[PDB]
């Protein structure tokens, strides 16, 4: 597995996922649009064997769908499947793929089927399809079979995975961790936790204990556990135990467990449909009803419905009410819904394609890998709010033209295309989302009107290596290159009409001269695809201040949310203040480890303090003054200086030479991991008591242990060859590779000994030893400052970072931990995968439609999604809010009240005219963080007979500034009220 | 004495001083050290209103309510532009071997104040050579239960809605300052009483004095912070005679232990090094000139 193109995927797979995902075959029928999608993730995914299978040609509709044929492809009628072969296997050379066009019928022989282990049908009749759900379950083992199919604004999913299926991992969290307090000796027995930090446990759950003092039975057993409180549960009878003293450790332990599903003709009676939206929970079979209506009006007609036909739809109406009664829970028939799946049968909607997609992908991993718990048994996602507001449009508005864009308008009519087209749309952030919205924006043929639309995407970043496994834009040879730049020739082959305006900026307040208050009026509608909440912040607030539109998503492993905000209607990000969360105390981490997190990031802390704050420090120092000489007689006359004596001492113990690394390398460590614990020791012995009685060297603290050098330590080797490496480059030190070989460590080190363990006069006599040996040349003066990279695999910093780590954790005898783990969770790495950034891609472009189209507040909805349970939630966004301050005035937060002034206008006059112009006075003016006017605090008093012009000295660019104001409470000791912002003109 | 002393510090409590310059390109030019450069510069959003109210509203209170006394006070010094920019001096209280010191800590406002505490960091560490207190360690981080964010307790932690500036104040100077600092140390308050716990005890005072006298009079006479210059030099001229008196005790007091063998060689080491610096510091005193 080579991690360069896996480390992101790998962290929420897991290592026997991805050895389960090699070996494996998928067949693919049917290359529409959603076939098209489920292959490219599949592919993304690190497949090994996948093969596509189609009968039919391409055709000029198929481009409005498919984002890889061409004009030339059409013009030679190829076959759909070959058209697209070479370029799929572009996404990855480790996945061989082959295709087919074997004939598909009642009498073709399912033999061949057995070779592949998952099956994925997409736009096929249902007969045959209960006919292979038939023979596949049947296999020994049996084969999973998977069912998709889009039609007009409606999708349909199915799985089917056998009889009984094994899950070895429910949920994927990982398993907490427990201090025990107390235990009883009941039957059954009381098992009380440590003061706060609740279990937050369930009853059934299975634990297992460790490092138990005086119930030593209860060591490496598993018991079933019952919650009687927040702090406490219920374990067996431990009667016939020794009494309990102290310490404890649980953890839970993950279980298998057992899933059935039914075949697919007994499900088609009674589904246990898959519940997204609560405010309508009989929706789903309602809609399994209509899907099934279409279905059977298909076969018998061999057509399907046309737009605007009303007899086609009466038809469809009496069949969905023939289909009603024969189900086994007898529901109610929607006339809306059918009315409206029969007035866009024929069409096909891209982003619920993409959505679908995604999901059907996921669901194919967990069924080649059993990592996660499988979907039972049907999901039913739809978009019926887009047309829903449309009212009652005329029928020859969804007429095909003959463009590209034919299901496009056949979906949802030829105004809303139209004003698509001409959308000037700004997108923040190019990273994994980025991608996907181009390719939705490249198929919705959003800005190819030629008089207006335009879209604007700025990024700052470079390719880099692991960023092909999600970003399908990008190919190998684009490394090192502008984001930016490349995305937007990708975009540009998918379709010719799009323009496309690409930046290298960084949307920051520095950069804020270009994207001035002029830029954000034109655009339209404002996407951001960060990954960093303090971007969102900004974006939100400058977003605030001109009234448009923002729409907001982010994923973190299977989990991802959407946002949707607009004016004068629905709350802003910054209205949402989270908390914050829990950081190490600082004794904990300095000196009373606990977990591997603690050692890592003292790790990490120490490798920042030796290789970045310390060389900065001495280069800051040297540079301030320009000899030593200098700096000696300035000391020997009293004078003080900052710092003077840690740069005096780095410059005592400069080396020069390889030797002199190594032996600076081995005193660290002799250092960090022997003198430490024995300094511990001796200040805290190990049975001190507290007042109490409790011994102090009890749970969570760990009690230390020093640990003696061994060159024959691999790890040992590694720590000692990382620290000589890292002290000679910042000391600028040369060296050549094969003074790392440990017979070489073993030549220098046999001369070294150690001492054993236990101002400014000293610091003067160093220096005019250094001074009088011509150690302080200018080349002296100068040390090297390093930078963390943890993409490098050279540089050594992980290696060391980890081997420091786990002597520490070795020295309070912790469980060391592995290399990508230390990796990850030293640089913060956030897992993801494809399938959640294209399901979110494709929610969010769904919202878009609505927010174009100016919808009232009902139609808009936000989704939280966690693909691992699985589990969909569709909520109605946040209402705006109504806030008063006094007199009956109240503002929202997107009011903003203003004041003309002139060249003369002075405070007072500014006080006055708000007085005047709202009715209540304000007692304090403050620009941003810098103050104006604040009556408590000297000096302010005066202020009041200022020009504004002055107070305020803004820039000849800007004609306004904005300020923040507050008022007087009715009753004095209560803050201040807070006020809307108010924006001022220096002059008409 | 101590009603003068009173009514002079009364008038320099609280003020404002000039620390950051801004030039045409909006750049930020530091006329004074701070600790917390890196994050002013950086952090340069906008966004943030509701922390000026809730500073304006501290405002008020600071202005009167800043504990004032003889034997401890607290003096405040804020920019003269923004409002998150902030330095603390306290005077140790009496009967402790912080008695009479200078202490200098740099307080900075986050951006989303006042949903996270504030950061406070000492400064008079000499070099990060000294360690003060087992609470006050020597790279100058102060550590307190209300100005930390983590598990304990929900009445120990920092309560946006009642938790405020001054009771930060009011707790460093009442629980980090006390009589005997070695007990604050969780785990020996067991050998209090104790013929080796007393011992202990009197070696670590006697650490902390001489490091309070050298680090806390001298260098801030011979070279005074430039924001409170004023209150240090009218501070130690209104009160020579009683630091001469409880340094001359001091002296004494520690001397009383040399002939011990445990602990006699590091008595010994101390009362020099007291010698020494009261040495100098009795003439620099004598030079002070009347403000
Ligand atoms: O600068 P830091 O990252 O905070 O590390 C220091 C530093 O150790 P290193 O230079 O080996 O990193 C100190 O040594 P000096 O540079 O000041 O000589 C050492 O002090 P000792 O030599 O007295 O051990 C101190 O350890 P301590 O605080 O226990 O005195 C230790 O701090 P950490 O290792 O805890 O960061
Ligand atoms: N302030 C900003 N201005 C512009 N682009 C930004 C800003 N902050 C972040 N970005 C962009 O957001 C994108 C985030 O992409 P994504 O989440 O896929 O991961 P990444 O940053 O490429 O790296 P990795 O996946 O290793 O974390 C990056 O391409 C980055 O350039």
């Amino acid at each position: 597995i080579d991690d360069a193109l896996y480390s992101r995927q790998r962290y929420v797979l897991g290592d026997t996922a991805m050895q389960k995902m090699a070996k494996s075959h998928v067949f693919l029928s049917g290359m529409g649009g959603l076939g098209l999608e489920i292959a490219k993730n599949l592919v993304l995914a690190g497949i090994k064997a996948v093969t596509i299978h189609d009968t039919e040609k391409c055709q000029a509709w198929d481009l409005g769908t498919n984002f890889f044929l061409s004009e030339d492809d059409v013009v030679n009628k190829r076959n759909r499947a070959e058209a697209v072969l070479k370029h799929i296997a572009e996404l990855n050379p480790y996945v061989h793929v082959t295709s087919s066009s074997v004939p598909f019928n009642e009498t073709t022989d399912l033999s061949f089927l057995d070779k592949y282990q998952c099956v994925v049908l997409t736009e096929m009749k249902l007969p045959l399809q209960k006919k292979i759900n038939d023979f596949c379950r049947s296999q020994c083992p049996p084969i999973k079979f998977i069912s998709a199919d889009v039609h007009g604004i409606w999708s349909r999913l199915f799985c089917d995975f056998g009889d009984e299926f094994e899950v070895l991992d429910t949920t994927g969290e990982e398993p907490k961790e427990i201090f025990i307090s107390n235990i009883t000796q009941a039957n059954p027995g009381i098992v009380t936790c440590l003061e706060n930090h609740p279990h937050k446990l369930e009853t059934g759950q299975f634990l297992t204990f460790r490092e138990i003092n005086g119930m030593t039975g209860l060591n490496g057993s598993i018991q079933q556990i019952t919650v009687i409180s927040p702090f406490s549960f219920s374990i067996g009878d431990t009667t016939e135990l020794e009494p309990y003293l102290h310490g404890g450790i649980a953890v839970q332990v993950k279980t298998p467990k057992t899933v059935f599903f039914e075949s697919l003709e007994r499900q088609l009676k009674h589904p246990k449909c898959l519940i997204v939206d609560f405010s309508n929970p009989e929706a789903p079979l309602e809609i399994h009803t209509a899907m099934l209506a279409l279905d059977q009006f298909q076969e018998k007609y061999s057509r399907k419905p046309n737009v605007g036909c009303q007899q086609d739809s009466e038809e469809l109406l009496k069949l969905a009410t023939s289909i009603s009664e024969t189900l086994e829970e007898k529901p109610d028939v929607n006339a809306d819904i059918v009315h409206w799946l029969s007035w866009t049968a024929q069409g096909f909607l891209s982003p619920l394609a993409a959505a679908v997609g995604g999901v059907a992908s996921q669901e194919v991993l967990k069924a080649v890998t059993g990592k996660f718990s499988p979907l039972c048994q049907w999901l039913y996602l739809e978009a019926a709010d887009i047309v829903e507001s449309l009212g009652k449009p005329e029928c020859e508005e969804f007429l095909p033209r003959g463009d590209r864009y034919d299901a496009l308008r056949a979906c949802i009519g030829d105004t809303l295309c139209q004003k698509l087209q001409n959308l000037n749309i700004f997108l923040v952030g190019c990273g994994a989302i980025g991608c996907e919205m181009l390719k939705n924006f490249a198929l919705l043929g959003v800005g190819t009107s030629k008089e207006k639309g335009m879209i604007t995407v700025t990024d700052p970043d470079l390719i880099e290596k692991s960023n092909l496994n999600r970003q399908f834009l990008f190919r190998p040879h684009h490394i090192q290159k502008p984001k930016s730049y490349t995305a937007a020739d990708a975009t540009l082959k998918i379709n010719s009409q799009i323009k496309i305006d690409a930046h290298l900026n960084k949307v920051c307040p520095t950069t804020e001269t270009i994207y001035n208050d002029e830029f954000y009026t034109k655009q339209d509608v404002i996407i951001t695809a960060l990954d960093n909440v303090e971007a969102r912040r900004y974006v939100d607030s400058r977003c605030l201040a001109n009234l448009r539109p923002l729409l907001d998503s982010g994923t973190m492993g299977t989990k991802g949310h959407t946002e949707v905000i607009v004016p004068h209607l629905t709350e802003s990000y910054n209205s949402h203040r989270d908390p914050p969360e829990e950081e190490i105390p600082f004794s904990t981490l300095k000196s009373f480890p606990a977990a591997i997190e603690h050692t890592i990031q003292w790790a990490r802390d120490k490798f920042e303090s030796s290789f970045s704050h310390k060389p900065s420090l001495f280069n800051k120092f040297w540079q301030t003054y320009s000899s030593a000489e200098e700096v000696l007689q300035k000391i020997q006359s009293g004078h003080s200086l900052e710092g003077c004596f840690q740069v005096i001492k780095l410059l005592s113990r400069r080396p020069r030479n390889w030797s002199q690394c190594v032996e600076l390398a081995r005193l660290k460590f002799e250092k960090y991991f022997n003198h430490k614990a024995l300094q511990l020791l001796h200040c805290f012995p190990l049975d001190i008591r507290l007042k109490d009685g409790s011994l102090f060297w009890q749970s969570p603290k760990r009690p230390p242990s020093p640990i003696k050098f061994d060159l024959n330590e691999p790890l040992h080797l590694s720590f000692l060859q990382n620290a000589a490496k890292l002290y000679a480059t910042v000391y600028c030190i040369p060296f050549a590779e094969e003074d790392l070989s440990a017979d070489a460590l073993l030549n220098i080190l046999s001369e070294v000994k150690i001492q054993e363990f236990k101002d400014e006069r000293n610091a003067i006599f160093q220096l005019e030893k250094a001074i009088l040996s011509n150690e302080a040349t200018k080349s002296d003066l100068q040390m090297a400052v390093l930078s963390f990279e943890k993409d490098d695999d050279h540089n050594g910093h992980i290696d060391f970072i980890t081997a420091a780590s786990n002597l520490r954790a070795k020295m309070y005898s912790i469980e060391p931990a592995d290399r990508f783990k230390t990796k990850r969770i030293a640089g913060k790495i956030i897992p993801a995968i494809a399938t959640t950034t294209a399901t979110v891609s494709g929610l969010v472009a769904l919202e878009m439609i609505k927010v174009t189209g100016g919808y009232p507040f009902e139609a808009y909805k936000n989704c939280f999604l966690n693909l691992a349970i699985p589990i969909v939630v569709f909520t109605e966004t946040t209402e705006v809010r109504k806030t008063k301050i006094r007199n009956g005035i109240s503002f929202t937060i997107w009011d903003r009240w203003t004041v003309h002034g002139k060249e003369d206008f002075t405070l007072l006059d500014f006080i006055n005219a708000v007085k005047e112009k709202y009715g209540i006075e304000p007692t304090m003016v403050v620009q941003g963080v810098k103050m104006l006017y604040v009556p408590v605090m000297p000096g302010h008093a005066k202020r009041l007979k200022l020009t504004m012009h002055k107070l305020v000295k803004p820039t000849t660019e800007k004609k306004y500034v904005d300020l923040t104001v507050s008022f007087a409470p009715d009753i004095d000791g209560d803050e201040d009220l807070p006020g809307p912002p108010v924006r001022y003109y220096f002059s008409h | 004495l101590e009603e003068k002393y009173v009514a002079v510090m009364k008038k320099l409590q609280f003020d404002t001083f000039e620390m950051v310059s801004e030039d045409e390109d909006g750049k930020l030019g530091f006329k004074v050290n701070y600790h917390y450069m890196s994050q002013v510069k950086n952090a340069n959003d906008a966004n943030s209103a509701a922390r000026a109210r809730r500073l304006a509203q501290e405002a008020v209170t600071l202005s009167t309510s800043l504990p004032l006394s003889s034997s401890s006070s607290v003096f405040v010094r804020c920019d003269e532009e923004r409002l998150d920019i902030m330095k603390v001096l306290i005077t140790g209280p009496a009967d402790t071997p912080y008695a009479n010191g200078c202490f200098e800590f740099d307080v900075y406002f986050p951006q989303d104040y006042p949903s996270s505490p504030p950061l406070v960091n000492l400064e008079t560490t000499g070099g990060h050579s000294v360690r003060f207190n087992p609470n006050l360690y020597n790279d100058g981080k102060v550590c307190l239960s209300i100005l930390n964010t983590w598990h304990g307790r929900p009445e120990e932690k920092w309560n946006p809605q009642t938790s405020s500036f001054l009771q930060v104040l009011v707790s460093v100077q009442s629980l980090i300052l006390v009589a005997e600092p070695y007990f604050n140390e969780p785990g020996y308050e067991r050998s209090r009483g104790t013929p080796s716990g007393t011992q202990s005890s009197r070696e670590y005072d006697g650490n902390i004095r001489q490091a309070t006298v050298k680090w806390a009079m001298l260098e801030q006479i011979r070279n005074p912070s430039p924001c409170f210059k004023e209150v240090i030099h009218k501070h130690f001229y209104l009160k020579r005679v009683e630091i001469m008196a409880q340094c001359e005790e001091w002296i004494a007091d520690i001397q009383q232990y040399s002939s011990d063998k445990r602990v006699g060689r590091t008595m010994s080491h101390h009362a020099a090094a007291l010698k020494r610096h009261t040495a100098q510091l009795r003439e620099e005193l004598l030079k002070l000139p009347c403000p």
